[PDB]
């Protein structure tokens, strides 16, 4: 990949949620970039917006 | 003017009148003076006031939706993510741009309204009493004065009791 920062390999980022009563299990033999954890899941009425107003 | 009155047959503009939105205007021997009235100023702005709530000050709450700016070309589910909402303000807006023409033609025949339903109240609680000189203001045959005048202006008015001056000064003299 193009050098950027420097390193000119990276990494792809993925996403799994598990429902309660259910188990979680990875299984790699390499290239792993395992987590350290789950974040926790609000259902809520947030959302994100992009402006640059300020506060 | 759907009703005719205003900007109809009453082609003029009452210039000041501050105390109301509407009166008359007496030509007794007292001189003259333009009177405010009630039941047909708080009327007519009875309503405006009324279907304006309904407009003003209401619904719409929504929280997290679909993006709608974008940094790169994505084709298909970007155009849909557009057309979707281009879609929708274009509707909106049609709904807006009429809420407005109806809402706002039909104000007018409403107070256009309490107009042609206020003349058209004094000619009933008098006989042969008067008549609207030609268009616009009234003719009168009693000599009524700023007292007399809280008959109409009051509809304490006797077309009955107070109506000598009847076919007199109207068909009756010479001709
Ligand atoms: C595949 O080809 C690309 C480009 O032909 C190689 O990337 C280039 O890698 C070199 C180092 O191997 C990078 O050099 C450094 O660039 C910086 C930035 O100006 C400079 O300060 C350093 O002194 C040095 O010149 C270069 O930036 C980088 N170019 C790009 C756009 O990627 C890549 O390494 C090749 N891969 C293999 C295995 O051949």
């Amino acid at each position: 990949r193009p050098w950027v920062r420097g390193l000119s390999s990276r990494i792809s980022i993925y996403w799994t949620i598990v429902k309660p009563g259910d188990v979680l299990v990875i299984n790699s033999n390499g290239n792993l970039i395992a987590p350290r954890g789950y974040f926790k899941m609000r259902t809520g009425k947030s959302s994100i917006m992009r402006s640059d107003a300020p506060i | 003017g759907l009703f005719g009155a205003i900007a109809g047959f009453i082609e003029n503009g009452w210039e000041g009148m501050i105390d109301g939105w509407y009166g008359f205007r007496h030509q007794n021997s007292e001189g003259t003076g333009q009177a405010a009235d009630l039941k047909s100023t708080q009327a007519a702005i009875d309503q405006i006031n009324g279907k304006l709530n309904r407009v003003i000050e209401k619904t719409n709450e929504k929280f997290h939706q679909i993006e709608k700016e974008f940094s790169e070309v994505e084709g298909r589910i970007q155009d849909l993510e557009k057309y979707v909402e281009d879609t929708k303000i274009d509707l909106w807006s049609y709904n807006a741009e009429l809420l407005v023409a109806l809402e706002n033609q039909h104000t007018i025949d409403l107070t256009d309204s309490e107009m042609n339903k206020l003349f058209e109240k004094t000619r009933r609680q008098l006989r042969e009493n008067a008549e609207e000189m030609g268009n616009g203001c009234f003719k009168i045959y009693h000599k009524c004065d700023n007292a007399c005048i809280e008959s109409i202006r009051n509809g304490t008015y006797d077309h009955d009791v107070y109506r000598d001056e009847a076919l007199n000064n109207r068909f009756q003299i010479k001709g």
